[PDB]
């Protein structure tokens, strides 16, 4: 339409943990709108061109002491430095979920405001496991450091039927089951 | 209770 | 890709030239830590747990800002020119909980591939704008180096209440209604 | 690596002045120090891509500016007492280590009229010295002068000697009672007997003094203290 | 700040010097940093480290394994190293620097064969001052200020002629007035 132009540029200095603390993997990452057109791999050990755009901006700061001296030590006062912080505060942090059913014939079963990411969500008919009618969305990050996923089950509910859901999260001690009984 | 960094931004060729 | 246990952002670096515009952030698993408001030289941390153990100068946030304003000056000419293309952007309204008539909650309108990182988020409870109760998280990171932003709004759910988000965006041709 | 200047300045108070410096060639960032006996070294502000980056805690007043070739200069105004220091200038390629200039010594005065060049003298060695030790030590003297912005350097036959030269560190106040008190500074030269015992052989004792420019005013009776030099020469004698 | 150094230190001219310097409240994310200044001068870049040993043509850096103190190595101590000694921290960042008190180094020469002797040079035409030469003197001797106020006596300096490699130390004393003697000019 009639959108202003604009010149967008990114820096991103990403750390990769594996096995706690064994594993570290520093990429920094120089972006020109959305291309990548330079990095710094610490696998690598110095800075490389991903684009045509790049040649000079890895050509100096591999020239340049300084530069590829504190890149190379970032492995160590930026990703292994702030990564015991975590262990203190981020990777401590436990936020049980909510297990609620509603229904919609579909019948909805709501884990609301966990944390972390790992969960575990099944249905049951009568304690007999459900798949075959079973929606689950992706796991919905809320932006305010809980998640939440929504598993649902088609159904047609008789008689005497009470519908279950079980829900395991590394929070919790046991699995949390809600009852459901039709009217 | 100690500063912690990110990490440092490299300066292009342009003078 | 790189496989990983988790990834840390300690830096996420922006700056624009509409505005012209920057941004400061550290994220960890998706998730924002803080952001460094350039304006006010003060870190935001976005966790009580943060706030009560952790530190962050501000000063190195404006300190790499300025580099990439110098480096983005410097990609530019090196580019001819090359401007960013406006993507379009793909919203979502959810709620942060099952919404019972009469308890509080919150309603969530996610905006996400958004590029460049310029965007207008507002709420509407009926066909006029809300004030009370809306904040916004800042643009967080992609791995496909684009941006995504949520938008908050707190109210009591009615039966007459029908919320609006609206998205105003460079890709988009009018601005997106989202209705909930 | 870096250059800064001037090296000297006198001003009163109320004047501004501006003092320049030249990075590193190469170098990006641009930092200003002020360097006192009482307060240490005060971070002023640093400059990048022609902008100011950090700032720290100086009034208004003390202003700075960076120029396309990351060449850098820094401004004064409404000048006090107290602004009397040693201002650095620091070079980094942008973020890492600081390689500091020469400095400006700035001196901050009520008035003009205590300022006064040196007197220079040499002295011839001893004889008793010569028949003794086999050596011969000239000193030199620069007597009265104020302030403490002089480089003394000794020239035999033409050239400037560093070997067996010994340049007073801190000059002495010759009043020491008195805060406008002048300073004296002493020089010492010690050569082979035979080398100084050779009438064809040299002794210069030079002092450069930094004092006022062409711009300054001037009302009383005697020459005005000028940036100028001061020396004494002595041959050698058999 | 972060380091604490000793206020004084002294060294003998030929052998290596080792300079202390604690800071055990120091980050994992802050380099030591190593400055000088000699007098008359601006600070001069010696040596940076982050962990262990680190070496360069001036200097030897040597970080213990806690990190909580360091050692400035200077390999063969000469006269020109004597300056006062900065030991300070920093992020490399792009922030200012930090100075504390440092550690003045004096590095006093051996005298093999002293020769203490006063001498009396020859007058100047112009000046009207007798001056005294205290010369050949050992390391440790002590030159006091002048306590009259018409006489005065500099520090003792050091000078070194370097084609013969002899190093000798020398005090100044002068004075205008009528009766003044280079005999006991100095104490
Ligand atoms: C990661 O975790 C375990 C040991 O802690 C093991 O299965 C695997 O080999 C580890 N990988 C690495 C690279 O340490
Ligand atoms: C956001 O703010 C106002 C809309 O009221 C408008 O002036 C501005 O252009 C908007 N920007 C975008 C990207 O829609």
């Amino acid at each position: 339409r009639d959108s202003p132009e604009d010149f967008v540029y990114q820096f991103k200095g990403m750390c990769y943990f594996t096995n706690g603390t064994e594993r570290v993997r520093l990429v920094t990452r120089y972006i020109y709108n959305r291309e990548e057109y330079a990095r710094f791999d610490s696998d690598v050990g110095v800075y490389r061109a991903v684009t045509p755009l790049g040649p000079p901006a890895a050509e100096y700061w591999n020239s340049q002491k300084e530069v590829l001296e504190r890149t190379r030590a970032e492995l160590d006062t930026v990703c292994r430095h702030n990564y015991q912080l975590e262990l203190r505060t981020t990777l401590q942090r436990r936020v049980e979920p909510t297990v609620t059913i509603s229904p919609s014939n579909l019948l909805v079963c709501s884990v609301t405001d966990f944390y972390p990411a790992q969960i575990k969500v099944r249905w049951f008919r009568n304690d007999q496991e459900e798949t075959t009618g079973v929606v689950s969305t992706p796991l919905i990050r809320n932006g305010d450091w809980t998640f939440q996923i929504l598993v649902m089950l088609e159904m047609t509910p008789q008689r005497g039927d009470v519908y279950t859901c079980h829900v395991e999260h590394p929070s919790l001690q046991n699995p949390i089951i809600v009852e459901w009984r039709a009217q | 209770g100690q500063v912690e960094l990110g990490g440092g931004s490299s300066p292009e060729t342009c003078i | 890709d790189i496989v990983a246990d988790h990834v840390a952002s300690y830096g996420v670096n922006l700056y624009q030239s509409y505005g012209p515009s920057g941004q400061y952030s550290h994220e960890f698993d998706g998730d924002e830590e803080f952001y460094v408001d350039l304006e006010r030289k003060e870190t935001v941390w976005q966790l009580p747990l943060f706030r009560r153990f952790r530190r962050f100068d501000p000063q190195f946030a404006l300190t790499n800002i300025a580099v990439l304003k110098h480096n983005l000056n410097c990609v530019i000419k090196r580019s001819n020119s090359t401007a960013a293309t406006n993507e379009v952007p793909e919203v979502t309204v959810f709620s942060k909980s099952p919404v019972t008539l009469g308890q509080p909650n919150t309603l969530i309108c996610l905006v996400d591939n958004i590029f460049p990182p310029v965007v207008n988020i507002t709420w509407l409870s009926n066909g006029h704008s809300v004030t009370e109760g809306v904040s916004e998280t800042s643009f967080l990171s992609k791995s496909d180096h684009s941006f995504f932003k949520i938008s908050y709004l707190t109210f009591l759910p009615s039966a007459d209440e029908i919320y609006d988000c609206k998205v105003e965006h460079w890709g988009l041709d009018e601005p997106l209604l989202k209705h909930w | 690596g870096v250059t800064q200047t001037p090296r000297y300045l006198i001003k009163t108070r109320g004047q501004q002045v501006t003092l320049s410096c030249s990075p590193i060639s190469g170098h990006r960032s641009v930092s200003w120090y002020q360097q006192t006996p009482g307060q240490g070294l005060q971070f002023l502000f640093e400059y990048f891509s022609e902008t100011q980056r950090n700032k720290g805690n100086f009034p208004g007043r003390f202003s700075g500016r960076q120029f396309s070739n990351s060449r850098s200069e820094m401004n004064v105004s409404t000048l006090e007492l107290g602004d009397s220091a040693l201002y650095l200038c620091a070079s980094s390629l942008e973020r890492e280590t600081q390689y500091f200039g020469p400095g400006t010594r700035l001196l901050v005065l009520e008035d003009l009229k205590n300022v006064f060049p040196p007197e220079v003298a040499v002295f011839e060695p001893s004889e008793a010295e010569i028949s003794h030790t086999q050596k011969a030590t000239l000193v030199c003297l620069a007597t009265g002068f104020f302030p403490d912005h002089v480089e003394l350097s000794w020239w035999v036959n033409g050239k400037e000697v560093h070997s067996g030269v010994c340049t007073d560190p801190q000059p002495l106040k010759e009043q020491p009672a008195l805060n406008d008190s002048r300073y004296a500074l002493s020089s010492r030269l010690r050569v082979s007997a035979t080398f100084w015992q050779n009438p064809r052989n040299h002794f210069r004792c030079q002092v450069q003094f930094y004092g006022l420019s062409e711009n300054d005013e001037w009302t009383q009776d005697r020459a005005k203290p000028v940036t100028q030099i001061v020396s004494a020469e002595a041959w050698g004698r058999a | 700040m972060k380091t604490t150094q000793p206020p004084s230190m002294d060294c003998a001219e030929g052998r290596a010097a080792n300079l202390p310097c604690n800071h055990s409240t120091i980050s994992g994310n802050e380099y030591v940093y190593w400055y000088r200044q000699i007098h008359s001068q601006g600070p001069q870049y010696i040596i940076h480290g982050l962990k262990n040993n680190e070496t360069n043509e001036m200097a030897s850096l040597i970080i213990t394994e806690d990190r909580k103190s360091s050692t400035l190595i200077l390999p063969h101590a000469t006269l020109r190293d004597t300056a006062v000694y900065y030991c300070i921290v920093s992020h490399n960042a792009g922030n200012m620097l930090t100075f504390g008190g440092g550690t003045r180094l004096m590095v006093k020469p051996h005298i093999q064969n002293p020769d203490p002797a006063v001498y009396q040079l020859r007058d100047s035409k112009s000046s009207d001052k007798s001056v005294c030469l205290f010369t050949d003197f050992d390391s440790q001797t002590n030159v006091s200020q002048s306590k009259d106020s018409d006489v005065y006596i500099t520090d003792k300096c050091v000078l070194d002629m370097r084609s013969m490699d002899f190093k000798s130390n020398s005090a100044v004393a002068w004075s205008n007035k009528s009766d003044f003697a280079c005999a006991n000019a100095f104490n």
